[PDB]
DNA sequence: GCACAGGATGTATATATCTGACACGTGCCTGGAGACTAGGGAGTAATCCCCTTGGCGGTTAAAACGCGGGGGACAGCGCGTACGTGC
DNA sequence: CGTACGCGCTGTCCCCCGCGTTTTAACCGCCAAGGGGATTACTCCCTAGTCTCCAGGCACGTGTCAGATATATACATCCTGTGC
């Protein structure tokens, strides 16, 4: 599942960040880096979830909860 | 022939800062995100826009943090970027403690 | 209309429900619904502005979020006040650091 | 089907008085739109405390005003002062 | 004039929890803000979600779910016993 | 009992968190729980921060919580340090940690 | 009367108890020049700031509430001062 | 005579500023700064000396944080002095300009 | 080559003292309690259809994996000097 | 004034990058089924609004002890000296 998080991906996603070269222990401490932000994010998301009594996670909630986070996102509703 | 270690991760560099399509497949990553909502609540749907809504979220904030990581890399007089960075980009954030 | 007016492209009458619907005071001036769909009315010309440059920069009649992006990134006073704002598809700038480059 | 709401129309029109040959995309369109409701609230809410912190009930073009000079960065808040009080004595010329 | 303040509340509870202790001026001040500061963050979050959910009005179930934002685990939890427990409380009295 | 406070069998103002939470446009209306929940929540966190502060006092051999004993409280605490890890206490100071690296050997 | 210079009341003892209290005891020559800079940035933001409050209160005070309400506003909330 | 080597008084020092909490710039300077910064904004401002008090206790709380972070950055090159060059890490990071 | 007394260095600590802030009691008023109404929000139940999930199979790129050697990390050393200390 | 750290040099060893081929599952297109969310009409509980009634909470004043200040003394250590 996590480790579905591929090796490629991930160094892909560090050229798109101005990165050269990259050390073998990075993939892995870039995993629970972005799990820890997920969770927290639907954490959130869920919550608002619970709170709205649906069954069904929408994208504002996702929104609602970057937005507490302070990493506001545009062009899924704002 | 061969090209010289290190060349064509700066012609890659060129081509993703050039780009603006998601860089993990949708579907690991999905995946992965309904993983990590089951922990919190049961029988949950999403959607698809909150899939995608969560992804350009966390890229965005994972490149973010490379740019950063990076800087902390050629802080310290290197090149490659280590676990060791990341953890000082994030607690200089104050993302970590 | 108000629009008309006040010379604005922005819908005046909107702006004057929601600020008496969104709970942000118990009562609302004519004024500002006026003096606010302006400054909205202002900013989103600015981003226009630089984005649509941006789309003939980059050869383009229509504007797509990286248009917007570039136009964001680039400016200054633009990138500051959307300083925690993620742009959906919107890339990065293109920058590359020095001492990573070849010698 | 319901009657969502957004600014669309508008982001098109002063689109044209800025740039009338060029167009956009539905994708750059919700980013427009998320943008106009992301600095409304902005706005709206120092406005907001504003008042509260000043022991007064109304929100005027004062108040949004002076919430536009600690949102806005030096020059971006200088031209919409002007856009806004401009609106303004132009509104209240009309009636 | 009269300026309001938790200041009695706060000794309240200090003297129901460290009763031979007491409280500097400086300290209740910021005591003080602590209890405003997280009044709004409360306050504020809560109106989001009666206004994200097209609601008019603020119930305990609002600030219920505001709360499981606002803090972190441990310190959420309880609080959250704590408070619907007083409503509770409140409810049949 | 007559104070809702009592009702609840709390010691923080009912009337008072209520009066607050409709003078400040959160919304239209407002429940009768929302206060007392409220009004309650603040008295956990105070009661939760006096604790570990007094504490600080005692240890300082002090009767008396002046605002080092809040921060000391407050940073030592994983929790409450968290939901006020962007806030500033006047008189505070800071937690005696000193980096590795610059002890001598 | 004209008021010039003062940037350099914050003497170079203090920009160093500063860095004490913050876990630093080496400290590189060009620093303090640097900090004077930043603390200059950080006040002209707060001020600026608890300006625009103290004009909107239309006064000609600046009260430790306008103060404040500023760092508020930076994400720097401060107790201790009433708020 | 008699000498304490090099870093020894830094570390004496360091302990004595993080036992106490009474602020480090001093009071006058510090006023005389914030008013000159202020009358530059608007000319023909009163302060409550409260307000002053405030914005320093703000002040020194932000610089210590900086130097905190400012120190870390130091150390992550393999340094034990502080730099420009390491505030201006701390900055970039933080997200400050 | 190192370590421990020799010494004086700063901090710790003990003391009493002198002070002013907290903590309390008294009395005066404003904000909450109490009791009542009238009105609209929200909750609930009753129908709808849209969106989500699901499962299936085809090429097709992407992931994987390994191989081989180059250059970057890192450790050791030494020089030169800037920054800590003291007056 | 000089000490010990910034940094510049070197020198080694291996951890990543490049690249060719071998292995998986991402993706797309297609249809199928029912969950849940969306919309609607109805009644009643709950909350705003209003008035009269009074003690909770405030300022105001005053009395004293915790803590700040001043100075004496005990406890810790760090570096310089001297000798084997
Ligand atoms: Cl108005
Ligand atoms: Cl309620």
């Amino acid at each position: 599942n996590i480790q579905g998080i591929t090796k490629p991906a991930i160094r892909r996603l560090a050229r798109r960040g101005g990165v050269k070269r990259i050390s073998g222990l990075i993939y892995e401490e870039t995993r629970g880096v972005l799990k820890v932000f997920l969770e927290n994010v639907i954490r959130d998301a869920v919550t608002y979830t619970e709170h709205a009594k649906r069954k069904t996670v929408t994208a504002m909630d996702v929104v609602y909860a970057l937005k507490r986070q302070g990493r506001t996102l545009y062009g899924f509703g704002g | 022939h061969r090209y010289r270690p290190g060349t064509v991760a700066l012609r890659e560099i060129r081509r993703y800062q050039k780009s603006t399509e998601l860089l993990i497949r949708k579907l690991p990553f999905q995946r992965l995100v309904r993983e990590i909502a089951q922990d919190f609540k049961t029988d949950l749907r999403f959607q698809s826009s909150a899939v995608m809504a969560l992804q350009e979220a966390s890229e965005a904030y994972l490149v973010a943090l490379f740019e950063d990581t990076n800087l902390c890399a050629i802080h310290a007089k290197r090149v490659t970027i280590m676990p060791k960075d990341i953890q000082l980009a994030r607690r200089i954030r104050g993302e970590r403690a | 209309t108000r629009s008309s007016r006040a010379g604005l492209q922005f819908p005046v009458g909107r702006v004057h429900r929601l600020l008496r619907k969104g709970n942000y005071a118990e009562r609302v001036g004519a004024g500002a619904p006026v003096y606010l769909a302006a400054v909205l009315e202002y900013l989103t010309a600015e981003i226009l502005e630089l984005a649509g440059n941006a789309a003939r920069d980059n050869k383009k009649t229509r504007i797509i979020p990286r248009h917007l992006q570039l136009a964001v990134r680039n400016d200054e006073e633009l990138n500051k006040l959307l300083g925690r704002v993620t742009i959906a598809q919107g890339g990065v700038l293109p920058n590359i650091q020095s001492v990573l480059l070849p010698k | 089907k319901t009657r969502k709401e957004s600014y669309a129309i508008y982001v098109y029109k002063v689109l044209k008085q800025v740039h009338p040959d060029t167009g956009i995309s539905s994708k750059a369109m919700s980013i427009m739109n998320s943008f106009v409701n992301d600095v409304f609230e902005r706005i709206a809410g120092e406005a907001s405390r504003l008042a509260h912190y000043n022991k007064r009930s109304t929100i005027t073009s004062r108040e949004i005003q002076t919430a536009v000079r600690l949102l806005l960065p030096g020059e971006l808040a200088k031209h919409a002062v002007s856009e806004g009080t401009k609106a303004v004595t132009k509104y209240t010329s009309a009636k």
